[PDB]
C-alpha cells in the first residue's frame, strides 16, 4: 500500500466522521468534534467520487447539518471547516464557511462589549492631503508607513506629509486604485520620530533640517509631488 | 559466449542501453543512455548467485572496500540516465560503475571493490535519484519533516519557530536565541536542515549577528516589511558573509513596484519564492523577474499544475488566511489582483521553457510539503500532453525534459543555497542521500530512503510477518533514523562564519555541521537545464504574460496523473 | 485487551479494507491502495472465521475484484498480496498471486525493450564437459562457482575444468538430479584469475603450475573424475 | 565569430584537436585527441592579455579558488593525450578542463576558478606528464637524487645505506636502525622516497619488525641468498602486511632453477627486477617469468635499447663488478651464461609487445639513474623504426605506443608499489608531481618540475641577468627545494603498519608521511597498456626466446635518438 503519514491521518479522520454519522443516525445531537469530522469526511468522500468540483463541495458542506442536528453552542463554534481532498486533478483545499446556523442561545466565549467607541491617536491633530495614483497598478498603504515615502507613482503634496502616517486604525490600510483620487488624514509620527528604512529617504531624526534633505533625495529619485527648491545646498553628510 | 533474449535479461538485471521505461502513470519515457556493466558479469544477490565469497565478493579486497553497493541501478540524474552500480563508503558516494571482485572479473576499479565488509542492496528494475531538496519550508510543525521524508525529500531549508503567527506567514527564524532553539531541536530529525534568518531590518549589526549565530541566509518577507532599504542592507551583509537571500516581495506596492525592488536588488544574486505571485509578490507583475540574469526563480506547488479547481481553491484560501470579507469591495480588489489565473496558466509553460528553475513547497503556508516532487512530475506530464515532445530531445524519449524537471528539485536548489558540493546529485564524492523508486511508482511513492549511506526509511510490512512484504505496508523508520546513528546520517547546514566560530561545539550539536558556500557568484546561468533568460512583459490590465514578445499561456487540466491511482485519500 | 503493536496495525488494515469495500459499494473504481487493503481484510476475516484453509484463501483472494472494479493500471501494479492471518492452528502467511486481471492499456512503469538479444561473456570460448551426479542428493551450481571445486560426488573430467566457470547468465544455476547426466559449457574465469575459497583446492593464482597442486589435492580428498599422475612431486609450499 | 588560421592559433595557444607533434628527435608522433577549451576564451598571461582582474581572474571567485593554474597544456598521460588547463590547489590536482572566470566566460566549473590567489604558469606549446617513478634505486650516493630529479623522476623507491658493499649490490635497507637512519636522512631531499627492507631471512619476526619500522616492502637479492625458504617467508609476511616484494633471483641455480623459484612464489604477487637477466637472475631462462600472471616484470635501462656496443660493455662491466679473470675458464663460463645477447635483443621486442611492464634504473649498480625515461623513449623509437607502427593505433599517430611506453615509468610502477592513489598520473585528486616538457626536448631534458604543487626545479639562466633565459642555463633548485617548504612538497612512503604506529612522530619526520596500499591483490593484468601474458620458452642451448611458439628477437641499433644531439657529454 505504501501508506504515507497523511494517509493514516485521513483514515483516522474518515472513521471519526463515520462515528459522527452513526451517532447522528441514532438521534444524538452532535457536538463540536462530531460536526467537524462529519463535514470533513463527507467532503473527502465526495472528492474521491470525482463527480463534483471544489466550489460545489464548498457550497455542499453547508447543507449536511441542520441546526437541530447539533448541540446548543456548536454552530457558533464552527466558523470554518477546511479539509484537503484529492480530486481527479490533484489535491485541493476545500473550506466550508459557517456550515451550521445558530438556533440556540449558548455562545461559548461570548463577548459582552461596552457600547462606547474607542478614540485612537488621541491628542494627534490630523491634516488632510489629496492623493492620486497616476500609475497603472494598485497601491495599498498601511497605518504606520511613513507616508512621505510611499510609492513614487502616487502624486500628492509630499512636503505636507513629512514625518506623518495615516490616521486610521492600527493594522488597517488605504487602497489606491490606478487613477483613483481621494483624500486621507495624516497624523504626526510619535515616539522619538526616528525614521529608518521605508525608502531610505530620511534614515535619521525627523525634523525641519532633515526634511530638506529628504525633499532633495525624493526629487532626485522621481517621487511625484515633490517640490524641493533648486540651488540646493548640500550638507557635510548626505 | 551465449545469446540472451532482451526480455529475460531485463527481467533479471533491469533495462539496459536502448531500453525505455515509463515513469509512473505519466507519458514521460526514459531511455537508458549507457550501461557500465560487462554482459555476463552482473552482480546478483541471493542463493547460488554471484555476490558470494570468492566470486563477486573479494577474498582479498582493496583497502577502499565498500560499505554498501547498489547493484544494477538505473540512475536518473541531471548528469544522465544510465545503468551502473553505486558504491557507498563512509556516508559518501565512493564510486559509480561496474563493481565486483577483481580476482574473478575484468573491469573492477579499486573504489568499487566488494569485499566482506560490503552490504548488498538490489536495484535491478529500480530507479535511483538524488534526495529531493525543499528550499521553502515554513517550520510550522515537526510533523512536516516525516511527511516530506516519505515523499523523497532529504533536505529541508527554511525558517520558523513553530505554529507562531510570524512563522505561519514567513520562513524566518529570527535572532540568535531562536536560531539556537531550532538548531538544538534539529538533532531529533531524519532530514538535512538549514535555517534562514530575518532579513527584514536595516540594522547591519543585527543582520550579521544572525549569520554568525548559524543561519545559512536571509528571508525578506512582506509581512515583516519588504522595503528597498531592508533589501539593500540584507544583500550587502549577505555579500560579506556568502549566504543566500530569499525574498517575498511587496504585493501591495506600498514602497514601490517591481522595478523599484529590482533597483534595490541592484544586480545581486537573489532567490525569489513563488515568483508567479499567487503566494505573494508585486501585483500583478512579479513574474517578470523570472527572466533576469541575477534572479533564481522558484515556484510553489499549489499553483502547478494549473487545473480547473485551482483558481477557486486559491481564492477561498486567500480569503481565509488574510481574513478577508466578500462584502468589502477593497478585499475583493486585493483578491482579484492577487490570484490571476493568467499568471498561473503562464507558470506551467514557463516551467516547460526553463524560465522557472526551482520547485518548492511553501509548506502549510499555501503549499503541500509532501507534494513537491509529485506536482513537478504532474506539471511535466501535463506539458508533454499539451505541447508534445521537446525539441531538445535526442531520440524517441523524453530524457531532456526528464532532466529539466528533475533539476528543479534536486540540483538547482542545492546550487541556489550553496550546498551543491554535498547533496543534489548522484555523483562520486557527494553525500549518499539517495531515493529508490520502482518505475511504476516513480514520482509519488518511493521504495526506500538512504540517508548518509544508511537506510533511514522504507516501505515495510507488519513486524510479526514471516517476510517484509505482507500487509499493512507503510513507511516506517529504519535504523539510521534512531539512536546515535541519526547523528551520523544527518547534516545541519550553517554559514561559514558560524562554522568557523565553532557553532557545533558551542551549542553541543551531535549532527554533522557543514558550511554553505558559493552563494553570491551564481546567476540564472548556473541552473542546470533551466537557464533561459528572456524579457517578460505583463499587461497591467489583462494580466497576460508575454515572453520575448509572444504570449505565453497554458490550459487547465481536468485530470492529472499520479493523483487518484496511487492514494487512498 | 493487552493489544500488541501487531494488533493495532491489523486493526488499521481492517478499517482501510472496510473503507475500500464501502467505496466499491458506492460504485467507485478502486485504486491500488484500496484494492490491496480490500483483499487483505477479506483474507483476515476469513481466517478468523476458521472454516477455510490457507490454500483455499490463496485461491479465494483472486475472485474478490473483477477487472472492471478497479481503475485502469491497478491490475498490473498488484503482483501479489501477502497477509499474515491467525487461523485456529496459528499464524500463517497467505499470499494471493495476481489477484486482478488486466483489462485496460495503462501500465505504470511499462518497459519498452529493444528486440535485440544480449551477448554475455563475449570473447570467451566455451568448452563442453559431460557431468554425472553419482550421489543420492541434488546438486546445484551457480554461474560464478569455480567448477573445478564442485561437490566431490559429481563425476567429470576435472582437469579440463580448472580455472573455469559455467557459461550461463550471471546469477543463474545448473541443477544435477541424483543420477542425472548432462553436458555443460565452461568459460575461463576472468580478471586476475585469483581463486580463493570454494574448497581450498587452489587458494592462489590459477595457472598450469597450480593446476598440478590442485589436481593432487583433489585426488587426495576424493573428488570424482580427478586423475592426477602418481609419483607426485611436492613443492616447497603446498 | 571570426576565423583564425590553424598556424597562428597553434602559435598562440599550442596544438589543438587533430594536430600532431613530434616527440623529441624520435619518430613517435602524438595526436591531440580532445580539447577542453572554448575557442575564443583561452587563458593567456601577459600585458594586455586575458588573465587579468575582472576578465579571466575572477573578482568574485569561488571558495575552491586555485593556487596555481597551467594554461593550454598538452597532457600526455596513460588516460589520454589532450589539451586542457590544470588547476592545482593545496598540493593536489584540483581540476582538469577549461579554467577561468565564471563572471565573463561560459564553461567554468567551481574547481577550476581563477581568482586573486592564483599563480599563472603558461603551458602553451608544452607537454605535461606525471613525474617519473623509479623503483630500482640503489641508495649508494645522495647525488643520485638530484640527477634523477633533473631527468623527470619525482619518486625514488629502493634501498641502501650508502656506499657500503651490501648497498653496492642490493637495494636493501636492513633493519630498524638503518631504516631510521635513511628515513631521517630523507628529510634533505626533493624527491618522494620509500625504502625496501631485507627479505633474505627465514625469521618471520625479523621480517615483520622491518615493515613496522617504516619499510614499504622487501627486496630479495641473491647476494644475501635467494633461497625458496626466504622467498616463502617473505611473501607470507608481505601478505600479512600488504607490502610489495621485489626479487633478484639466483643466477647460479644453487638452490634450484627458475621453476623452483616460481614454486616458492606459489602464485603470489611479485615484482621482478631486470627480468631479462643481464642484471642477475636464473641463467639463462629467468626471462620466462615475464609471461606469468602473478609477476610484475621490470627491466633496467642498461640493456635497452639493444645496440652494437651493448654486449661488450656488459661483458666488461660484469668482469669488473664480480672481480672475474679472463684466464679462468669458470669465470668465462659464468660470464657467457649471464650476458646472452639473445635475451637482450628479445627484451626490446617484449617491451614493444607489452610483456615487460616497468622500466627502472638499477642505479650505480649496472644502471643509470638519469636515463630511465630517455632509454624508454629510445627503445620506443627503435621499435617503431624496426616493426613500424603498432596495429593498436587509431589514426596516423603513435598514441597507443606512446601510452604503452609512458606507463612503463609512470603508472605501472606506482600500481606495483601501492602508491597509485597519490602519484603516477595527471588525474584530479592526485599529488601535483608534474613535469613540463618542450616537445623538441621531450624525454631527455625537461623544462621544470612541479613538486607538491610548487616549482622545485627548473632550467634557469644566471642570477645576475636581466631575464631568466640568458646563458649559462642549467637546472637549479627552486623555492620548493629549500627551507621548510620542502617538507610540504615531499612525501615519505611507509607501510600502513608503521603509519598506524606513528612512525612520523616517533622519528620526528617533517615530510608528509603516507602509507602504501593495495600491493598484494594486483597481477600482470593491472598494468596499463602492458598486460600481455604469454608462454615464454628459452632454449637451454641457443638461448633463443620463443613467445607462444614464435621466436622473438630484435636487431641492435648502431645509432639512437635523444643521445648526442642533446648532451655535451
Ligand atoms: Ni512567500
Ligand atoms: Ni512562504
Ligand atoms: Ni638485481
Ligand atoms: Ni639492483
Amino acid at each position: 500500500m505504501k501508506l504515507t503519514p497523511k494517509e493514516l491521518d485521513k483514515l483516522m479522520l474518515h472513521y471519526a466522521g463515520e462515528l459522527a454519522r452513526k451517532r447522528k443516525e441514532k438521534g444524538i445531537k452532535l457536538n463540536y468534534v462530531e460536526a467537524v469530522a462529519l463535514i470533513s469526511a463527507h467532503i473527502m468522500e465526495e472528492a474521491r467520487a470525482g463527480k463534483k468540483t471544489a466550489a460545489e463541495l464548498m457550497q455542499e458542506g453547508r447543507t449536511l447539518l441542520k441546526p437541530d442536528d447539533v448541540m446548543d453552542g456548536v454552530a457558533s463554534m464552527i466558523h470554518e471547516v477546511g479539509i484537503e481532498a484529492m480530486f481527479p486533478d490533484g489535491t485541493k483545499l476545500v473550506t466550508v464557511h459557517t456550515p451550521i446556523e445558530a438556533n440556540g442561545k449558548l455562545v461559548p466565549g461570548e463577548l459582552f462589549l461596552k457600547n462606547e467607541d474607542i478614540t485612537i491617536n488621541e491628542g494627534k491633530k490630523a491634516v488632510s492631503v489629496k492623493v492620486k495614483n497616476v500609475g497603472d497598478r494598485p497601491v495599498q498603504i498601511g497605518s504606520h508607513f511613513h507616508f512621505f515615502e510611499v510609492n513614487r507613482c502616487l502624486d500628492f503634496d509630499r512636503e505636507k506629509t513629512f514625518g506623518k502616517r495615516l490616521d486610521i486604525a492600527s493594522g488597517t490600510a488605504v487602497r489606491f486604485e490606478p487613477g483613483e483620487e481621494k483624500s486621507v488624514e495624516l497624523i504626526d509620527i510619535g515616539g522619538n520620530r526616528r525614521i529608518f528604512g521605508f525608502n531610505a529617504l530620511v534614515d535619521r531624526q525627523a525634523d525641519n533640517e532633515s526634511k530638506k534633505i529628504a525633499l532633495h533625495r525624493a526629487k532626485e529619485r522621481g517621487f511625484h509631488g515633490t517640490k524641493s527648491d533648486d540651488n540646493y545646498v548640500k550638507t557635510i553628510k548626505e | 559466449m551465449k545469446k540472451i533474449s532482451r526480455k529475460e535479461y531485463v527481467s533479471m538485471y533491469g533495462p539496459t542501453t536502448g531500453d525505455k521505461v515509463r515513469l509512473g502513470d505519466t507519458d514521460l519515457i526514459a531511455e537508458v543512455e549507457h550501461d557500465y556493466t560487462i554482459y555476463g558479469e552482473e552482480l546478483k544477490f541471493g542463493g547460488g548467485k554471484t555476490l558470494r565469497e570468492g566470486m563477486s565478493q573479494s577474498n582479498n579486497p582493496s583497502k577502499e572496500e565498500l560499505d554498501l553497493i547498489i547493484t544494477n541501478a538505473l540512475i536518473v540524474d541531471y548528469t544522465g540516465i544510465y545503468k551502473a552500480d553505486i558504491g557507498i563508503k563512509d556516508g559518501k558516494i565512493a564510486g559509480i560503475g561496474k563493481g565486483g571482485n577483481k580476482d574473478m572479473q575484468d573491469g573492477v576499479k579499486n573504489n568499487l571493490s566488494v569485499g566482506p565488509a560490503t552490504e548488498a542492496l538490489a536495484g535491478e528494475g529500480l530507479i535511483v535519484t538524488a534526495g529531493g531538496i525543499d528550499t521553502h519550508i515554513h517550520f510550522i510543525s515537526p510533523q512536516q519533516i516525516p511527511t516530506a521524508f516519505a515523499s523523497g525529500v532529504t533536505t529541508m531549508i527554511g525558517g520558523g519557530t513553530g505554529p507562531a503567527d510570524g512563522t505561519n506567514a514567513t520562513t524566518i527564524t529570527p535572532g540568535r536565541r531562536n536560531l539556537k532553539w531550532m538548531l538544538r531541536a534539529a538533532e531529533e530529525y531524519s532530514m538535512n536542515l538549514g535555517f534562514l534568518a530575518k532579513g527584514n531590518t536595516s540594522n547591519d549589526a543585527s543582520l550579521a549577528d544572525q549569520i554568525e549565530a548559524g543561519a545559512i541566509g536571509f528571508k525578506i518577507h512582506e509581512d515583516w516589511g519588504t522595503t528597498p532599504s531592508a533589501i539593500n542592507h540584507a544583500l550587502d551583509v549577505a555579500d560579506k558573509y556568502d549566504v543566500q537571500v530569499a525574498i517575498h516581495t511587496d504585493t501591495l506596492n506600498e514602497a514601490g513596484c517591481v522595478e523599484d525592488t529590482m533597483a534595490a536588488i541592484a544586480g545581486r544574486t537573489m532567490h525569489t519564492f513563488h515568483t508567479e505571485g499567487a503566494g505573494g509578490g508585486h501585483a500583478p507583475d512579479i513574474i517578470k523577474v523570472a527572466g533576469e540574469h541575477n534572479i533564481l526563480p522558484a515556484s510553489t506547488n499549489p499553483t502547478i499544475p494549473f487545473t480547473v479547481n485551482t483558481e477557486a481553491e486559491h481564492m477561498d484560501m486567500l480569503m481565509v488566511c488574510h481574513h478577508l470579507d466578500k462584502s468589502i469591495k477593497e478585499d475583493v480588489q486585493f483578491a482579484d489582483s492577487r490570484i490571476r489565473p493568467q499568471t498561473i496558466a503562464a507558470e506551467d509553460t514557463l516551467h516547460d521553457m526553463g524560465i522557472f528553475s526551482i520547485t518548492s513547497s511553501d509548506s502549510q503556508a499555501m503549499g503541500r510539503v509532501g507534494e513537491v516532487i509529485t506536482r513537478t512530475w504532474q506539471t511535466a506530464d501535463k506539458n508533454k500532453k499539451e505541447f508534445g515532445r521537446l525539441k531538445e530531445e535526442k531520440g524517441d524519449n523524453d530524457n531532456f525534459r526528464i532532466k529539466r524537471y528533475l533539476s528543479k528539485y534536486t540540483i538547482n536548489p542545492a546550487i541556489a543555497h550553496g550546498i551543491s558540493e554535498y547533496v543534489g546529485s548522484v555523483e562520486v564524492g557527494k553525500v549518499a542521500d539517495l531515493v529508490l523508486w520502482s518505475p511504476a511508482f516513480f514520482g509519488v511513492k518511493p521504495n526506500m530512503i538512504i540517508k548518509g549511506g544508511f537506510i533511514a526509511l522504507s516501505q515495510m510490512g507488519d513486524a510479526n510477518a514471516s517476510i517484509p512484504t505482507p500487509q499493512p505496508v507503510y513507511y516506517r523508520e529504519m535504523f539510521a533514523h534512531h539512536g546515535k546513528a541519526k547523528y551520523d546520517a544527518n547534516i545541519t547546514f550553517v554559514s561559514q562564519a558560524a562554522y568557523d566560530k565553532g557553532i557545533k561545539e558551542e551549542l553541543g550539536l551531535e549532527r554533522q555541521v557543514l558550511p554553505v558556500k558559493n552563494c553570491r557568484n551564481i546567476t540564472k546561468k548556473d541552473m542546470q537545464f533551466n537557464d533561459t533568460t528572456a524579457h517578460i512583459e505583463v499587461n497591467p490590465e489583462t494580466y497576460h504574460v508575454f515572453v520575448d514578445g509572444k504570449e505565453v499561456t497554458s490550459k487547465p487540466a481536468n485530470k492529472v496523473s499520479l493523483a487518484q491511482l496511487f492514494s487512498i485519500f
